[PDB]
């Protein structure tokens, strides 16, 4: 079973540097060459380059020539990106790829955000939505993206929606993930939202409960 | 370089209806060498047709593509709510581009908002700030106009909204609200409210609370 598992994501100052890295697994490495393609928030996808760790090459795009580079370490079936002098043009989520057949991309990634942003980061406050059937939790003050929900460790999913993070005048994020259950459940079962912000290290657990 | 010209940039459509998307090469790319992507929001893009027209592994017989000299053409023969994502072409010449994308929404009956109104928690008044939040639940359309008042008085610049994306089952979206006070003034007023107004409403619903 084929898989690439991507890291190295996170905070870059301006004109900073950051290192990502595709691992990948399930097929012989040096088989197929890995790419690089981003996504800026709310945009299209642009393809950076690839490595061919048969040849040990790379090739880029024109626009991207210069500023990044990108190797492989066949040992541990890892490639990885080397950026530079990032901006804040450069902020988007980045996948990694697998080539196969005729120049298309058939495994790819699961992404990693990258900010450049002069700002610090912060790790969230966790506040109930009390029911009284819907409740959830407010995820307040945090930065950078992401940050991620469930509820009763995985076991809660149908009726959720965690909505998409607002960027609040004081320049961090806030979310809400909220949850409809039955009319008549309140007091049996116990609902605990789980919020996890890797940025800043940080993993909460908050009960939900009515008043 | 060549470059690919999709369109339209968005599209809504029913269930079952027939859906027509167009990728336009600036010069002459060969059928081998273009594919076509699907990607759900929070996801990796996902090889959808390869070589103009072969099908992915596990892709529904309801894609297909063709190709008329450098026009592309991925068609949807019967949209299914599932099919909801965002569709891009990717070319190959020696370098990769991708087309801007084309995003498919589907149309569905009027849905009337469920509104919730949470009051701000305990533990967050402790912090010194209070976040109203007013909970539209699983309609459609996506318009909706939600309205805080605060002792009957109409606020204004003191809240954001945040949207989800359209569901993949129901097709419904959720809208999330926020007011935020300082604790101070949150508690130098005594009624809050949302009032909702939405094509599935025959009369705007206010949902409220007094602290």
């Amino acid at each position: 079973e084929v898989q690439l598992v991507e890291s190295g994501g996170g905070l870059v100052q301006p004109g900073g540097s950051l290192r990502l890295s595709c691992a990948a697994s399930g097929y012989t490495f040096t088989e197929n060459t890995v790419h690089w393609v981003r996504q800026a928030p709310g945009k299209g996808l642009e393809w950076i380059g690839g490595i061919n760790p048969y040849y040990g090459g790379s090739i880029f795009s024109p626009k991207f020539k210069g500023r990044f580079t990108i190797s492989a370490d066949t040992s541990k079936n890892t490639a990885y990106l080397q950026m530079n002098s990032l901006r804040a043009e450069d902020t988007a989520v980045y996948y990694c790829a697998r080539r196969a057949g005729a120049y298309y991309f058939d495994y790819w990634g699961q992404g990693t955000l990258v900010t450049v942003s002069s700002a610090s980061t912060k790790g969230p406050s966790v506040f109930p939505l009390a029911p009284s059937a819907a409740l959830g939790c407010l995820v307040k003050d945090y930065f950078p993206e992401p940050v991620t929900v469930s509820w009763n460790s995985g076991a809660l999913t149908s009726g959720v929606h965690t909505f998409p993070a607002v960027l609040q005048s004081s320049g961090l994020y806030s979310l809400s993930s909220v949850v409809t259950v039955p009319s008549s459940s309140l007091g049996t079962q116990t609902y605990i939202c789980n919020v996890n912000h890797k940025p800043s290290n940080t993993k909460v657990d908050k009960k939900v409960e009515p008043k | 370089d060549i470059q690919m010209t999709q369109s339209p940039s968005s599209l809504s459509a029913s269930v079952g209806d027939r859906v027509t998307i167009t990728c336009r090469a600036s010069s002459s790319v060969s059928s081998s060498y273009l594919h076509w992507y699907q990607q759900k929001p929070g996801k990796a893009p996902k090889l959808l047709i390869y070589s103009t027209s072969n099908l992915a592994s596990g892709v529904p017989s309801r894609f297909s593509g063709s190709r008329s000299g450098t026009d592309f053409t991925l068609t949807i023969s019967s949209l299914q709510p599932e099919d909801f994502a965002t569709y891009y072409c990717q070319q190959y010449s020696g370098y990769r581009t991708f087309g801007q994308g084309t995003k498919v929404e589907i149309k569905r009956t009027v849905a009337a908002p469920s509104v919730f109104i949470f009051p701000p928690s305990d533990s967050q008044l402790k912090s010194g700030t209070a976040s109203v939040v007013c909970l539209l639940n699983n309609f459609y359309p996506r318009e909706a106009k939600v309205q805080w008042k605060v002792d009957n008085a109409l606020q204004s610049g003191n809240s954001q909204e945040s949207v989800t994306e359209q569901d993949s089952k129901d097709s419904t979206y959720s809208l999330s609200s926020t007011l935020t006070l300082s604790k101070a003034d949150y508690e130098k007023h005594k009624v809050y409210a949302c009032e909702v107004t939405h094509q599935g409403l025959s009369s705007p619903v206010t949902k409220s609370f007094n602290r």
